[PDB]
């Protein structure tokens, strides 16, 4: 059973940073990637970026470059997203999801439950 | 981003057991040189994570009811929802994966009468 388990909701102050985690289990973590999505309260979905721990490959939406930093720890099958210089626009639910390989399988097939960030 | 692919969705309360179709248009073709069309449909139920319904334009994801079907041309797409149920309530999104950045439509809400 594939599972992605996200860290708990957080309250943060403007100007602070936070580091959100996404723990993967039930499959070979390094055979796939992890991708992150933002949803502001009441709003749509936005793609942040992806990371592939085996090759270290990353891709970012330019909108989030230097707001979001994606890392991964192969030794614990955990992906991280650090959000810096927080503002009220950063209040959202952040999801992680699996990212797949060439051929288009396993893209956004499993999701974490989301982490709510509230910037005060 | 000025050059990002823009995805537009149509708007729809649906009577239980009736049917709706949701449409999605892309500003560029999502048909890649490999012959596949990189268009996803998601349902995000309230308080839940988005669920992949359809990928590669027309392939139903594992676990998804055959009440959902996807079709399209490469620039225009449709999600058919048969025999609508309470569990179908939420926001439907289409998403393209043909080019970076990946982009989503603005969502289509479905509410049950
Ligand atoms: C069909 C085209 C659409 N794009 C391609 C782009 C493709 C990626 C290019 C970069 C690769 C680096 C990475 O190191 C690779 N390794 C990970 C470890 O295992 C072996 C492979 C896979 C990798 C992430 C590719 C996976 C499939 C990628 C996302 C493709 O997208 C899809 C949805 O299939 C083009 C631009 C936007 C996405």
């Amino acid at each position: 059973q594939v599972q992605l388990q996200q860290s708990g909701a957080e309250l943060a102050r403007p100007g602070a940073s936070v580091k959100l985690s996404c723990k993967a289990s039930g499959y070979t973590f390094t055979s796939y990637g992890i991708t992150w999505v933002k949803q502001r309260p009441g709003q749509g979905l936005e793609w942040i970026g992806e990371i592939y721990p085996r090759s270290t490959y990353t891709s970012y939406n330019e909108k989030f470059k230097g707001k979001a930093t994606l890392t991964a720890d192969k030794s614990s099958s955990t992906a991280y997203m650090e959000l810096r210089s927080l503002t009220s626009e950063d209040s959202a639910v952040y999801f992680c999801a699996r990212a797949g390989n060439w051929g288009g399988e396993n893209f956004f097939d499993y999701w974490g439950q989301g982490t709510t960030l509230t910037v005060s | 981003g000025a050059s990002d692919i823009v995805i537009t969705q149509d708007e729809l309360p649906v009577t239980s057991g009736e049917s709706v179709s949701i449409s999605c248009r892309s500003s560029k073709s999502l048909l890649y040189k490999d012959g596949k069309t990189y268009l996803n449909w998601f349902l995000q139920r309230p308080g839940q994570s988005p669920q992949l319904l359809i990928y590669l334009m027309s392939t139903r994801a594992s676990g998804v009811s055959d009440r959902f079907s996807g079709s399209g041309s490469g620039t225009d797409f449709t999600l058919e929802i048969r025999r609508v149920k309470a569990e179908d309530v939420g926001v439907y999104y289409c998403q393209q994966l043909v080019e970076y950045p990946y982009t989503f439509g603005g969502g289509t809400k479905l509410e049950i009468k």
